[PDB]
């Protein structure tokens, strides 16, 4: 994300918000610009949009509004000390402990990276609009699962690209985000998917509209103007005049990959799945001869797997993304 | 340097004085005529503290003597250690407070406050660096209470940096040696909560029951008290005014003892307290004193610590020790004793150590506890006062002095507050 | 031609001097007049001299209470010290920051300066500063901060290293020793180079165990600390196969701006009685050195990881014992290094032996083996006063003290807040990288 980040996003953001909406950014970024990144990604696919509207609707038919979901299911906002707190209980609880350095930023398009700086792991997470309920939910999708994920991926003979093709991998998305974003809302008691659904939306959006239209588009979800700047810039990321349409359609993996792993959780052995590595949910037996996985860590929350099983279905349910419907979505 | 001002009010306070510059005196080896007999320098590399070095090599106590009534006044200058007192020092008054509050702070006191502040004002300005106040008095007695609370007021008016020290002598719960002592008692810890750093509580029946028990006298005269007292606040001094490995001074234990700006009553305590007999049959170490200084029958306050909690502690030693062996005490000692000492102040014991003992003794310390079990004295002090207010009985003899009832309406207001708050930190959490 | 000044700031500064300054005179055979009746020069670097054979040290003694200063006016070592230099104020912060370093200290901080500027000024090849301050004690913590405030501002790029009394985790003498060490290691965060975590509790317990006497005054706490400083200076002052100097210190052992907190150690401390019966092999003190029992600071070293390592060796000492001692060291698994620092020592051999100042508790060693480790177990006890220090601020306890002598309790907020930083920075630097 820090490639795609526009080095004048704050100029343009002033203009736009002082101009009341009407301005369409013109996004200069780090040279040279990622073109092959960009060109697999400048497509927006619509195969789960009425999920994704679907899942927004949920929440604004139980809360009325985005501002109220977040402040009734959210909890407080965190203070730095009460974010030390929970993620050093975290690692405690996760056994790694003293691996993962810890940050703490306000200059994030997201709420936590997990990042590689000094040839280390770094957990970079956002103060602004860190909160109780959701904070747990963040450190079981970066630690919980990107961390683990890495860790046991670099003792699989695939750690590296050569060893992907090798041993002839599909990417690692969907399956990895998907994971991830499933375990963010774990234990929560209205496990909606809202960041997923909405990213989603915004990008099928953004393909279509420019800058301005995207904005005055997610009015009808969100009325926030900083919330609303962010999910346009995370649709737009590499667009230079945005007054054009056009996205970057990487953030639509979230919502895909949750809805395959659901589809095919009867099928799926997640402590597996998660014990292999980086690898996509349809490699698992293709894999599973040639994993190691004598040292390989699995989450503290799927030990109790009957139970992680029961969450999944709860999550599915809160949704509306039931058996039935999955079926007919995908019917492999 | 840092020198100190004395102020006696009130007979008890003035007793307690005569004592303890006998036991100054005794201390640098002072002659009763006032000059230095002594044979230690460190006597004198701080004797400014307390004393004035007069012309022809004398020494004179920064003492100001005040009363209203001569007799004490002329008993003190006829007995010993009275003829080095400066004798322009001796205010007196002729109508007496007549155990009266009123009298002491409104009406017989307003004619010679301004005598003795202005003797307060030349003592001031001959000093080099002046230090703070410490003011030996009673809370019954009208001249003591009145006077006292009077010159407090003044002093922190013409003097709001320096740090203020008081000896008040608490009335006993079970006896009382006067009638009206509520109405003192109210109305001296109204000023003194509004204008005093600190505030030294002290009980007679304690010390009668240490006279007693622990000493193992069945006589106990006024002499030995007033010595008991002395002795605790020559323990309180002699941390500035003698040197130290770990040295302290008023405005340390200032800050150290007082967390709120109300919450300033400290009970004391002594140690070593032995028999004539039952002496060579203990051991005299660091452990022996320590146990020694935390329970109930060795407070100088009438009221048993479990009751409550210590907010804080400080300890002051004398004489030669291992610093090693008091901090390993302190540690159990505030180990064993966890439900005893306040959650939300970690490591709540001030620690000080001087080198020299208290003359006759290896090795003494003294105790000093801020505690919430105090607040029971003033809850029983305050329900005597309501219940001699709810009759309004005796209520003539200070109306007609000027004071009226709602003087007694706010005061007993501000001491049921001031309760309000020790019972709010003691039991939080 | 290398100077060194000392700055000795509050009581437990000044008699650590004490016990310095004792020590060296009797190193370089220096009677307490400054006259004397392998070595070259060697005690130029610390001691000044006069036209006759008299000799000063280049010490500056600060307080504001005059008591410990007046001690030391009357002890043995009072023809000694440069009069002028003996600062003493008037009242003492009284355990107060705020008194310490707003209304108090700020009456003679000009003085002190200005008798830093002449020491420094009749000097040429001047190295560093060596502050010696508690961290508990009002003076100690607000004085200590004003005057490294004030060097920095003067003095841009030397050397500047303490020797900070870290509070212990269960004796403190003191009762508002959290506000002080917080307050003071905000301010000094961003000028001392390397400081030196030094605890009281350790030192008992070592003389307990080691020494073997049970009732230490705190002469013999100030001895140790005395033969630390010697350890360290030794290479300046004396002929060594190979020597180091401070800038040598700050640049090995301080890997960030901020984590600059190394625990002194020291070996071998073993009774006269005791001195036979072992041959003290220069192995065998490494490993006393590596002991979590020995550390000068009640940490458990196992805790966390040794980002750096400097032993100064002096006395008859071959490199190759060193360097085979140290491989054995990096061989154990319990004494695990970061990964990202392989190489985890700097060495020091000085020929000269630590000598014994008579009437002591130590005995007539030939070898000796000081070690100054920054380490990752030290963050855990910043912890421990965060957690008190919340406490005591959770009910604003004492609050009024500061307040009304100089300072807002934003500034309590925003120390908290670095306080919260430097653990964070910590907790990050102790991880592992990956790739
Ligand atoms: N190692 C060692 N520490 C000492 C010694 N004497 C005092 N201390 C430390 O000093 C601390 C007390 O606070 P100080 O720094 O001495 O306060 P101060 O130097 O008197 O200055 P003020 O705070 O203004 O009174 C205690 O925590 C002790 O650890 C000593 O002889 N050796
Ligand atoms: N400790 C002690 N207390 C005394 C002594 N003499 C009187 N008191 C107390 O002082 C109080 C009397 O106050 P006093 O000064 O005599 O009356 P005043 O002239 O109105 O101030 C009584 O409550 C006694 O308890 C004494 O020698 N020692
Ligand atoms: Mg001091
Ligand atoms: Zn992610």
């Amino acid at each position: 994300l820090v490639a795609l980040r526009p080095t004048n996003m704050d100029r343009e953001r002033d203009k736009f918000f002082q101009s009341h909406y009407t301005y369409n950014p013109q996004f200069e970024y780090q040279e040279p610009m990622p073109t092959a990144v960009l060109e697999k990604y400048c497509e927006a696919s619509g195969q789960f949009i009425h999920q994704a509207v679907g899942i927004i609707e949920a929440v604004l038919e139980k809360f009325g509004t985005y501002e109220h979901f977040e402040a009734a299911t959210g909890g407080q906002l965190l203070t730095k000390c009460q974010i030390w707190s929970i993620v050093r209980k975290y690692m405690q609880k996760e056994g790694c402990a003293g691996e993962v350095v810890v940050q703490l930023s306000e200059d994030l398009l997201s709420q936590a990276v997990m990042m590689v700086e000094n040839s280390r792991p770094t957990l970079a997470i956002n103060l602004t609009g860190a909160r109780q309920y959701w904070l747990e939910g963040m450190l079981r999708h970066q630690i919980g699962t990107h961390y683990l994920r890495g860790v046991n991926n670099a003792r699989q003979p695939w750690h590296n690209a050569e060893g992907r093709l090798r041993y002839g991998l599909r990417p690692a998305n969907p399956t990895e985000e998907g994971l991830a974003s499933l375990h963010s809302v774990l234990f929560r008691k209205q496990p909606f998917l809202w960041r997923a659904a909405l990213l989603y939306y915004t990008i099928h959006r953004a393909a279509r509209m420019s800058f301005r239209q995207l904005f005055q588009d997610l009015e009808r979800y969100v009325q926030d103007a900083d919330v609303r700047w962010e999910y346009c810039v995370r649709a737009k990321r590499g667009q230079t005049d945005t007054s054009l349409p056009g996205c970057f359609s990487k953030d639509q993996v979230y919502l895909d990959g949750i809805v395959r792993i659901l589809r095919h959780r009867q099928t799926i052995d997640f402590p597996l799945l998660t014990s292999l590595g980086k690898v996509s949910y349809e490699d698992v037996d293709h894999l599973r001869p040639h994993g190691v996985l004598d040292n390989t860590r699995v989450p503290h929350f799927m030990q109790d797997l009957a139970r992680y099983r029961q969450q999944l279905e709860h999550i599915m349910a809160t949704n509306r993304l039931d058996e039935a419907e999955l079926g007919r979505l995908l019917p492999d | 340097m840092r020198e100190i001002v004395h102020i006696q009010a009130g007979q008890c306070g003035n007793q307690i004085g005569a004592k303890f510059w006998e036991v100054i005196s005794d201390e640098h080896g002072i002659d009763p005529s006032g000059n230095y007999v002594g044979d230690s320098d460190l006597q004198l590399e701080r004797i400014s503290v307390y004393y004035n070095e007069a012309s022809s090599h004398k020494y004179v106590p920064r003492a100001i003597l005040v009363d209203l009534e001569p007799g004490t006044m002329d008993s003190v200058r006829s007995g010993a250690f009275g003829h080095l007192f400066r004798p322009d020092n001796f205010i007196f008054g002729q109508s007496g407070a007549g155990n009266n509050w009123a009298k002491g702070h409104y009406t017989e006191g307003a004619e010679l406050v301004d005598s003795v502040l202005d003797v307060v004002r030349k003592e001031c300005e001959n000093c080099d660096c002046l230090q703070g106040f410490q003011l030996t008095h009673s809370l019954g007695g009208g001249t003591g209470s009145g006077m006292g609370t009077l010159l407090i007021s003044k002093v922190r008016e013409e003097y709001p940096d320096r740090i203020m020290n008081t000896f008040s002598v608490v009335p006993s719960p079970k006896v009382s040696d006067t009638v009206v002592e509520p109405y003192n008692a109210t109305l001296s810890i109204h000023q003194l909560v509004e204008n005093t750093d600190e505030t030294y509580c002290i009980d007679n029946e304690a010390l009668y029951d240490i006279c007693f028990r622990t000493l193992k006298l069945a006589t106990p005269t006024y002499g030995d008290l007033n010595h008991l007292v002395s002795a605790t606040m020559s323990g309180v001094t002699t941390s500035l005014r003698f040197p130290g490995q770990l040295n302290a001074d008023l405005r340390k234990l200032a800050v150290n003892m007082v967390p709120f700006p109300r919450l300033h009553f400290f009970m004391p305590g002594f140690a070593p307290l032995t028999a004539r007999g039952s002496q060579q049959y203990r051991a005299l170490t660091v452990p022996e004193l320590t146990q020694q200084m935390f329970d109930a029958k060795n407070m100088m306050a009438a009221c048993d610590p479990r009751h409550g909690r210590y907010l804080t502690v400080a300890t002051v030693f004398r004489g030669r020790m291992s610093m090693k062996e008091v901090d390993e005490q302190m540690l159990a000692i505030q180990s064993k004793n966890s439900s005893y000492f306040v959650e939300w102040i970690p490591n709540n014991v001030k620690v000080a150590v001087c080198d020299i003992p208290p003359r006759g003794l290896k090795m003494s310390s003294t105790f000093i506890g801020n505690s919430t079990a105090i607040q029971e004295l003033f809850k029983r002090i305050s329900e005597q006062f309501t219940a001699m207010f709810r009759r309004k009985a005796f209520l003539h003899w200070y109306t007609g002095e000027g004071m009226d009832e709602m003087e007694f309406t706010e005061a007993e207001s501000n001491m049921n507050d001031l309760v309000s708050e020790y019972q709010q930190y003691q039991d939080a959490t | 031609m290398r100077e060194c000044i000392s700055i000795h700031v509050g009581q437990a500064g000044v008699q650590i001097g004490n016990a310095c300054w004792e020590l060296y005179c009797l190193e370089h055979g220096i009677q307490p007049d400054g006259q004397m009746p392998h070595h070259h020069d060697s005690f130029n670097t610390f001691f000044s001299e006069t036209g006759a054979g008299k000799h000063v040290p280049r010490a500056v003694f600060v307080d504001l209470e005059p008591t410990v200063i007046d001690e030391v006016r009357t002890g043995t070592y009072r023809q000694l010290f440069h009069p002028e230099q003996l600062i003493t104020g008037k009242e003492d912060a009284a355990n107060n920051y705020a008194r310490g370093h707003y209304t108090i200290g700020k009456e003679i901080i000009d003085l002190v300066l200005d008798r830093i500027r002449k020491l420094a000024d009749q000097c040429t090849g001047l190295q560093g500063f060596l502050v010696f301050h508690s961290f508990g004690g009002g003076t100690g913590s607000g004085f200590t901060s004003l005057l490294m405030e004030r060097l920095s501002v003067d003095y841009g790029k030397k050397s500047k290293l303490e020797f900070s009394i870290y509070p212990a985790p269960q004796v403190s003498t003191a009762v508002v020793e959290p506000y002080n060490s917080i307050l003071t290691t905000h301010t000094t965060l961003e000028h001392s180079d390397c400081a030196f975590m030094v605890d009281n509790e350790a030192i008992y317990d070592i003389c307990r165990r080691n020494l073997d006497i049970e009732r230490p005054t705190y002469t013999n706490l100030n001895r140790l600390i005395s033969q630390i400083v010697s350890s360290i200076t030794a290479s300046l002052r004396f002929d060594g196969a190979l020597n180091v100097d401070l800038t040598e210190f700050q640049t090995n052992l301080v890997p960030y701006p901020r984590i600059h907190f190394p625990l002194a150690t020291y070996a071998p401390v073993i009774s006269a009685e005791k001195a036979y019966h072992e041959q003290l092999s220069v192995a065998e003190i490494t490993n006393a050195c590596f002991e979590p029992a020995n550390q000068m600071v009640k940490c458990d070293p196992r805790h966390g990881k040794y980002m750096a390592c400097c032993l100064l060796y002096r006395g008859d000492v071959v490199p190759k014992d060193v360097n085979a001692a140290i491989a054995t060291i990096k061989t154990k698994r319990s004494i695990q290094f970061v990964d990202w620092c392989p190489t985890g020592f700097k060495v020091g051999i000085n020929y000269q032996p630590p000598t014994v100042v008579p009437g002591g508790d130590l005995a007539k060693v030939q070898r000796a083996v000081c070690m100054l480790s920054n380490t990752t177990a030290i963050a855990e006890a910043w912890a421990r006063l965060d957690h008190k220090f919340d406490l005591m601020y959770a009910k604003r306890a004492f609050v009024h003290w500061y307040v009304g002598e100089g300072m807002e309790e934003g500034e309590f907020s925003e120390a908290r807040e670095d306080m919260a930083a430097l653990e964070k920075d910590y907790e990050e630097v102790g991880v592992d990288s990956v790739e």
